[PDB]
RNA sequence: CCCUCGA
């Protein structure tokens, strides 16, 4: 009854079969009839399967199981125990949360096809698109000494040395005074690459493999729009700069509920989306309802929606009919 | 008005500029950005849809004495660039014993389909290693990511692949302006994956872009 | 996607600290796991995208659909509830886009020169088409200024009273105006017979229209005007130019000599401390004076040596986004900090 | 409603229902995290 | 009503030639929604009074009635 | 796969070798053999060790612990040399994302 | 005594109101939110709440 | 590397005023000042600095 | 590879000379790969007549007036301009426009030589006073888009800007639409002169890009992406 | 309920 290794598994796909005895008064109807006709003896249960929760997919990775019939430390009246681990490959997608070292947060809002994004001038699209009027309020600056660094270290540079060493390169960079592409850099805090350093570095950049200079000597490139074709009318700022994927993902975050299991206590919906719960419609919720004058939103989402346990079900009954929705009536946690 | 002509100057084996003059003022970047936009997304090519290794049964393992994953051999294997006249699934194979690289080259293609980087690194084997795989391999425009098991009839085994199966590497234009009889030249640059020539690329991109400008027409 | 069509749906975001709060909206099946949210109701929700989230609510019976649909519709809402005035007002791109496109720039490509010697005028235009089929070659700039035949768009309350009666004009009757084709398509923006403005679109300035549009115009037309000033404040303002680069952040030149100077009052003033004749409190108060005047002197400075294109003098000047005590922190001088006390 | 004039949301004479002390608590609240020493 | 841009979707009909027909926004939305639940009920009791799209919800029809005066209201 | 910042501090390396996710031998020694699944070291003192590799471990938060070989059968390393990568970690350092080509400008509004 | 003792001091609200015997009217719109009933307010008015539609006899006919 | 103030023994969040999450002058060195939460823990749980240790 | 067909276009006539068309549904990204090519095919690549320059007599010395005209002279550029006309002929050739006499002047009221015609005879020109009289003389050439004032020494000759494109305003936007909802949707909005309907002017538009993608088509006549319908 | 985190 455990799902086999290497399955792909769906939302609400068995990963253990389980089942928990009922009772013969908790059989429905139809499943009286059917135990009857065709005669099953066996004892009467309900379906407590482990399912895939909504939302989730995967490989199973792994089974392990622990059993009572062998020595395998259990809690008491616990007899079988079973994890499935799951692995899901995640893609970077619309929604996820990314940023650098600097505080420079945000979510993905589009991914745009390669051919979209704009151009330098040898074809190569860019990667990543951080809006300009992000940058300055917030003071973090560094994301853009970074990226001017980044481009530096990603192109590879050599000054020239030449009847001298310039002055910029005088005080610091000594073996810094080439690099080669894609070399590997760091700024120490509070004692890293000076101001004057970096502007002399993006003087110096080698070239790419056709003898061209793709960012001038401010950090900035001419681009193409990918979508019309004609060039972009300003040099933008381009460069490489360190983008972290964090762990705030839409995968993880999105969640719906129709209807589903309720607290015994209030009679409302559960919390929280391992539990399939239902958003809370707090206080101010209400007030912010009230405001506006929608009395029978209001008393929807306060009876139906939640806690009047015979509107619930004459509700989806009527839905699922195809009439119209009816009259809320008390709500359970009033008589709680 | 002379009318247009384009000429071929190529750079290297996996690279061209195109040259078509003369064109009207202002309408050499849209021409050259039609065809990029054309090139990087539809031009055919083939790559591999799933693979199957011995004693592995899912993505997240690995093979004894191997030096890498199955991740990391299946993020290797994205590198692999190949060609197919087959239209239709066929396999690959790939039976190796260590100690030594395994290398593209030591995959065993059906006839019809082409292997174009024999050196690139597969996997590294040792004394005890030895790594037994199938590649299939179709036909496909575009980047389709991995087929899930449950859209094919795929049994447990099969580890499908992310497939990359554009075979233009790299492509980018300028225009000379010319500013009175004023027009505009455009250069246009591809550079290809070995799979096809910048020519046969640019071939197919033409054709693509004929047949969905006859709309208007 | 038959179901979902015209069922109305609330959104809110947390925490609803007024009405606006919650809203409605008609949802258009997307692709992906994550809500997408018009640009134009941020500051309403003070949604940014920074890794905000925002809970769904499906309306089921008629009175709450009607409600959604009715009461709670987003481009019902434009007006804050509190002030009166709109709120769905283009923000920070949108901005930079408009106050961008509306700018006049003096000597820009195409501009008309009037006629000297033998040489005609070569500015003026039979039409807005033209100008754009000019702007489609590199004759003519966007932000150049021109004269151009307007058919389409009421010109100013004067021009009006001159050429015309005084409420006299139609969609044929034909005029001259000396602006810029950014301009005309902006005021092409704008609802047909509202007067022509033609001046530069700081943040103030479309507050302006706006404003007037809410008191004289139904809110339908308040919503479609918004909704195309986000189009086009955005496509402009991708090409605007705006971007941050370390040459970009221009330092003050004579900050040096400013900062001695007021180093030179501050150790007058320790000397007037250790001498006795000043009090504790009375020398950190006369300290805090000084640098108050030397962090607002370079303040100045810097104001007076950035040109008034460069991308942080643009973007704090035009209302879109930021104030100016950043740019004197960001270039310039952090200044004195407090305390843990304060 | 004529003493109490136009509803700020709408722009027009407040209708007869409006619920004004919520939104008047509302709009007085909402600026507050403003307020500071 | 002029020139005005055709508005979309929920947008229409538009709610200001709509509040001309009603007192406030809250007598239209019960105006409406009860005009909707009686189209529901009559496929299951007048209406639909105008031409019905293709796939249209009721609320959607009574809001075109109400627009086109094929009805009546009192307080 | 995980790829060191270009443009670092010098804290990166010294802060994946304390962390413990990646893998140090404890003593100089020559690779005696390498796989996926472990590494042993040959010591000059005739001694080996080997270290067995972490392979697809599941963390406490859900993000996957995997550490991968970088040395080869025959290399020679010193004690408090790096031998295996761990989950953030590329040849030593602390690699928690990727060097991206990035643009600073507006985008139709889709960055806004 | 309801709504007081929903918005703050519940139990000395509550203590009173149980020595005086006090009848809430349940008028109020955040009483009738506490007991699932429309508000008095907006749409649930009786002004409102009691509006009657039908055709008129010109467009019933066609 | 965590100093976290709460716990038993310690002091609660009740009583946890605005001063006990402030910079103090003597973090120099041992408390780093930037890495702290933003929300309702800032300044209630602070890491130790590089180069600091402990003393018995 | 495997290829797709069902792209369609549709025309929606919101003037005699205005037309929006859509082209639906277009494989991603392809909205963009087709609408600014078609675009500027449309504007700079249909071949039309259009006036190179003015010699207006009477007034030779001071520009930007004439005599017994309210209109000013850069009045009648602006409308000279706005004349439509279609020619056969592969050199210049010149019109010639006099009328006196107090009334209004039109353009059907100017004399076309042959093969040349006047598209909008009742399109006014300029007012004459009592005493007025008006003899100007006009040159039309042949030609592509739009070319600015092309500039001797004949003393009273005043090149003006060539409008030769028979279209006059388009613009075009990409939405989405699919079977998925990302696939690309193209409208152009194009409106254009009385020589020819937006019909077409999108067709030549669609003509002259088929050979210009032709010349690529022909390095090696080889498999790309068909459709079943045209 | 508490802990750590998110806007
Ligand atoms: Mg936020």
């Amino acid at each position: 009854g455990i799902v086999r290794i290497g399955a792909e598994v769906r939302d609400g796909d068995i990963l253990v079969g389980k089942v928990t005895p009922k009772g013969e008064t908790e059989l429905t109807p139809e499943e009286r009839l059917l135990r009857a006709i065709f005669g099953e003896k066996a004892r009467e249960v309900r379906d407590t399967s482990l399912k895939v929760p909504h939302g989730e997919s995967g490989k199973v990775i792994g089974i392990r199981v622990f059993s009572r019939e062998d020595e395998d430390e259990l809690p008491a009246g616990v007899n079988e125990l079973v994890r499935v681990y799951v692995a899901q490959k995640r893609k970077i997608s619309d929604g996820d949360k990314l940023a650098g070292r600097h505080g420079n947060k945000g979510v993905i809002g589009k991914i745009l096809p390669v051919e979209d994004m704009p151009f330098l001038a040898d074809g190569t699209p860019v990667d990543i698109i951080l809006n300009t009027h992000g940058v300055p309020r917030r003071m973090n600056i560094g994301q853009i000494l970074e990226t001017h660094l980044g481009w530096c270290a990603h192109s590879g540079w050599k000054v020239d040395a030449a009847k001298g060493v310039p002055d910029w390169a005088a005080r610091l960079p000594d073996e810094l005074l080439e690099a080669q592409p894609n070399a590997i850099v760091s700024t120490p805090v509070f004692d890293g690459a000076q101001e004057a350093e970096l502007q002399g570095l993006l003087s110096c950049t080698l070239p790419n493999r056709d003898g061209d200079v793709l960012v001038d000597a401010d950090g900035k490139a001419m681009l193409f729009d990918g979508r019309s074709g004609e060039p972009f009318p300003y040099p933008v700022t381009v460069g490489y700069m360190y983008i972290m994927k964090l762990h705030h993902l839409v995968d993880d975050k999105i969640h719906a509920r129709s209807t589903g299991p309720y607290s015994m206590i209030t009679q409302q919906p559960l919390g929280g989306k391992a539990q399939f719960g239902g958003q809370r419609f707090g206080e101010m919720e209400c007030w912010a309802m009230q405001a506006y004058g929608a009395a029978y939103t209001l008393q929807e989402l306060l009876t139906i929606k939640s806690d009047d346990t015979v509107g619930r079900v004459k509700v989806y009954e009527a839905i699922v009919k195809g009439e119209n929705i009816p009259e809320p009536g008390i709500p359970e946690s009033f008589k709680v | 008005s002379q009318r247009p002509t384009l000429s071929e100057d190529v750079l290297t084996d996996n690279r061209s500029q195109f040259v078509i003059e003369p064109l009207e003022p202002g309408f050499g970047y849209t021409l050259g950005n039609s065809l990029r936009r054309t090139l990087l997304s539809s031009i055919p090519g083939a790559a591999v849809t799933s693979i199957r290794i011995d004693g592995v049964l899912h993505e997240f393992t690995t093979v004894p004495g191997v030096k890498e994953d199955v991740t990391e051999i299946i993020l290797n294997l994205k590198s692999l660039v190949v060609s197919s006249e087959e239209d239709e699934p066929v396999t690959m194979y790939l039976r190796k014993q260590g100690p030594g690289e395994v290398t593209a080259g030591d995959i065993v293609p059906p006839a019809g389909v082409t292997v174009h980087n024999p050196g690139m690194h597969i996997a590294t084997l040792n004394d005890k290693g030895k790594l037994e795989v199938e590649l299939v391999v179709e036909r496909g425009r575009g980047y389709v990511p991995a087929v899930q098991n449950r859209a094919s009839g795929a049994e447990i085994g099969r580890i499908p692949v992310d497939s990359i199966y554009s075979p233009v590497l790299k492509v980018t234009y300028k225009v000379d302006a010319t500013r009175r009889t004023d027009f505009d030249k455009l250069i246009l640059d591809v550079e290809t994956k070995n799979s096809i020539s910048p020519r046969d690329a640019l071939a197919s991109a033409g054709k693509t872009l004929v047949e969905l400008f006859g709309l208007a027409r | 996607e038959e179901v979902i069509a015209e069922h109305p749906v609330l959104l809110n975001r947390a925490p609803t600290l007024h009405r606006l709060g919650i809203q409605a909206f008609e949802p258009m099946l997307v692709e992906g796991k994550a809500i997408q949210l018009h640009p134009l109701v941020c500051e309403a929700f003070n949604a940014d995208f920074d890794g905000d989230q925002m809970a769904v609510h499906l309306p089921l019976s008629a009175e709450a659909q009607a409600e959604a649909r009715i009461l709670m519709l987003s481009s019902n809402n434009i007006l804050s509830p509190a002030s009166g005035r709109p709120l769905a007002m283009p923000r920070l791109d949108m901005v930079t886009g408009l106050y961008y496109l509306t700018t006049e720039v003096p000597g820009d490509t195409g501009e008309y020169q009037p006629a000297s010697g033998d040489h005609p005028e070569t500015g003026v235009y039979s039409s807005p088409a033209e100008a754009i089929m000019a702007a489609d070659r590199g004759v003519l700039s966007v932000r150049a200024k021109i004269k151009v035949r307007l058919t389409q768009l009421r010109p100013p309350v004067e021009i009006e009273a001159e050429l015309f009666g005084h409420s006299g004009w139609q969609p044929g009757d034909a005029w001259m105006a000396e602006t810029t084709l950014g301009r005309v398509m902006f005021n092409e923006l704008l609802p047909l017979g509202y007067p022509f403005v033609n001046k530069q679109m700081h943040k103030k300035v479309q507050a302006a229209i706006i404003n007037d549009l809410a008191e004289r115009y139904p809110m339908i037309v308040v919503a479609q005007t918004v909704d195309k000033l986000k189009d086009a404040g955005f496509y402009w303002a991708t090409r605007s130019g705006v971007t941050v680069s370390m040459a970009d952040v221009l330092v003050p030149p004579r900050k040096k000599e400013i900062l001695d100077h007021y180093e030179e009052r501050a150790d007058k003033v320790e000397k007037q401390f250790q001498r006795g004749a000043l009090n504790h409190d009375e020398r950190n108060e006369a300290l805090v004076e000084i640098w108050k005047e030397a962090t607002d002197e370079v303040g100045q400075a810097l104001r007076e040596h950035y040109p008034d294109d460069n991308p942080i003098i643009t973007i704090v000047d035009s209302g879109a986004t930021g104030n100016f005590t950043q740019t004197r922190t960001l270039a310039g001088m952090k200044g004195l900090v407090t305390n843990p006390k304060g | 409603a004529t003493c109490y004039g136009r509803s700020m949301a709408t722009g027009k004479l407040v209708d007869i229902g409006e619920a004004v002390g919520i939104v008047a608590a509302q709009s007085i609240g909402e600026p507050g995290t403003q307020l500071t020493m | 009503s002029g020139g005005y841009d055709t508005p979309l979707g929920i947008t229409n009909p538009p709610i200001d030639e709509l509040l001309d027909r009603v007192s406030s926004k809250y007598a239209l939305v019960i105006y409406a929604a009860k005009r909707a639940r009686q189209i529901n009920d009559y496929y299951n009791y007048v209406g639909p009074l105008v031409e019905p799209g293709l796939q249209e919800k009721p609320l959607s029809i009574a809001l075109r009635e109400i627009h086109a005066d094929l009805l009546e209201h009192t307080e | 796969r995980s790829e060191a910042p270009l443009v670092g501090t010098g804290m990166e390396l010294r802060a994946a070798i304390d962390a413990g996710d990646v893998v140090v031998a404890e003593e100089s020694g020559v690779i005696e053999e390498v796989s996926a699944d472990y590494i042993t070291v040959m010591h000059d003192n005739g001694t080996r060790r080997t270290y067995r590799m972490r392979k697809f471990a599941r963390s406490n938060h859900g993000t996957c612990a995997n550490q991968c070989p970088i040395v080869d059968a025959g290399d020679r390393v010193e004690a408090g040399q790096v031998i295996a990568d761990g989950p953030c970690t590329d040849d030593g350092e602390m690699a928690l994302g990727k060097n991206l080509l990035v643009a600073i400008m507006p985008w139709e509004g889709h960055n806004y | 005594w309801l709504s007081a003792a929903s918005f703050q001091e519940t139990t000395r609200v509550l203590t009173d109101a149980a020595i005086n015997c006090r009848s809430d009217k349940l008028n109020g719109l955040k009483e009738n939110v506490i007991i699932g009933k429309l508000i008095p307010a907006g749409t649930g008015i009786n002004r409102y709440r009691n509006i009657a539609v039908q055709p008129t006899e010109e467009a019933r006919a066609a | 590397r965590r100093l976290s103030a709460l716990g038993p023994g310690g002091l609660s969040r009740e009583r946890a005023g605005l001063e006990v999450r402030d910079v103090h002058p003597s973090h120099y060195g041992r408390m780093c000042p930037i890495e702290t939460p933003e929300g309702p823990n800032i300044g209630l749980i602070g890491s130790l600095s590089v180069y600091a240790r402990v003393n018995p």
